[PDB]
């Protein structure tokens, strides 16, 4: 058993690719003009691609739109990775259809053992290298705070959660950062960091999106 | 020239796929590698040229 599977074309319609000449990160569409991603995904000269499946061939459903603005959270800590969230304003509004559609923000935080979908074009090999053409999906449960903090002593803030399997072999990896963790339709997390990928007793760490909902709505409204 | 230039490349713990440069002392040139977005070490350059200017000759 491998973790990922191929989601299927345009089945995660809020997933976006962040491109600077090549896919470097993911992100989620929150409305027709705003994308949420990771702070450590901040670059100049972002192009956002919407409606992707194969990130290497033009399949006719794409919208490539440049960012006008990129806002990293005011309290992003480069060392501790706390507040690893960022908003990207699109140069022009996307056109929302059936392959391009935005994801709802949470009303509350999700509990340990809620099962989520995590999607990405990141590396598919735990130890190794292989970047897929098509988008991969992974169902992984939210982990308890207490286990998270046992997996990574000293490093887990109230703004992080752990998701995956203590056994290993099923995770998110390099390439996947900024992309969604969606649980019961609501966007709970952002792919953020880990100790490697898919290693035993080190599940991935994700930005806890339910803490930021007031910040998102107000930052969106005034920019 | 320096001793951070001899250090193997570090991806770190963040999961971006960002292509950077490092000095490969074994080859005597700068090469690309995948930097995950955070906690970079000093052998980690944004262009071959920055790499060559800082390190080339280590
Ligand atoms: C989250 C997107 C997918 C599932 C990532 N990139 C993946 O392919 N992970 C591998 C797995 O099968 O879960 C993992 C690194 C072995
Ligand atoms: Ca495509």
């Amino acid at each position: 058993i491998v973790g990922g599977y191929t989601c299927g074309a345009n089945t995660v319609p809020y997933q976006v690719s962040l491109n600077s000449g090549y896919h470097f990160c993911g992100g989620s569409l929150i409305n027709s003009q705003w994308v949420v991603s990771a702070a450590h995904c901040y670059k100049s000269g972002i192009q956002v691609r919407l409606g992707e499946d194969n990130i290497n061939v033009v399949e006719g459903n794409e919208q490539f739109i440049s960012a006008s603005k990129s806002i990293v959270h005011p309290s992003y800590n480069s060392n501790t990775l706390n507040n690893d969230i960022m908003l990207i304003k699109l140069k022009s509004a996307a056109s929302l259809n059936s392959r391009v559609a935005s994801i709802s923000l949470p009303t509350s935080c999700a509990s340990a053992g809620t099962q989520c979908l995590i999607s990405g074009w990141g590396n598919t090999k735990s130890s190794g290298t292989s970047y897929p053409d098509v988008l991969k999906c992974l169902k992984a449960p939210i982990l308890s705070d207490s286990s998270c903090k046992s997996a990574y002593p000293g490093q887990i803030t109230s703004n992080m959660f752990c998701a995956g399997y203590l056994e290993g072999g099923k995770d998110s990896c390099q390439g996947d950062s900024g992309g969604p963790v969606v649980c019961s339709g609501k966007l709970q997390g952002i792919v953020s960091w880990g100790s490697g990928c898919a290693q035993k007793n080190k599940p991935g760490v994700y930005t806890k999106v339910c803490n930021y909902v007031s910040w998102i709505k107000q930052t969106i409204a005034s920019n | 020239r320096p001793d951070f230039c001899l250090e193997p490349p570090y991806t770190g713990p963040c999961k971006a796929r960002i292509i950077r440069y490092f000095y490969n002392a074994k080859a005597g040139l700068c090469q690309t590698f995948v930097y995950g977005g955070c906690r970079a070490k000093r052998n980690n350059f944004k262009s071959a040229e920055d790499c060559m200017r800082t390190c080339g000759g280590a």
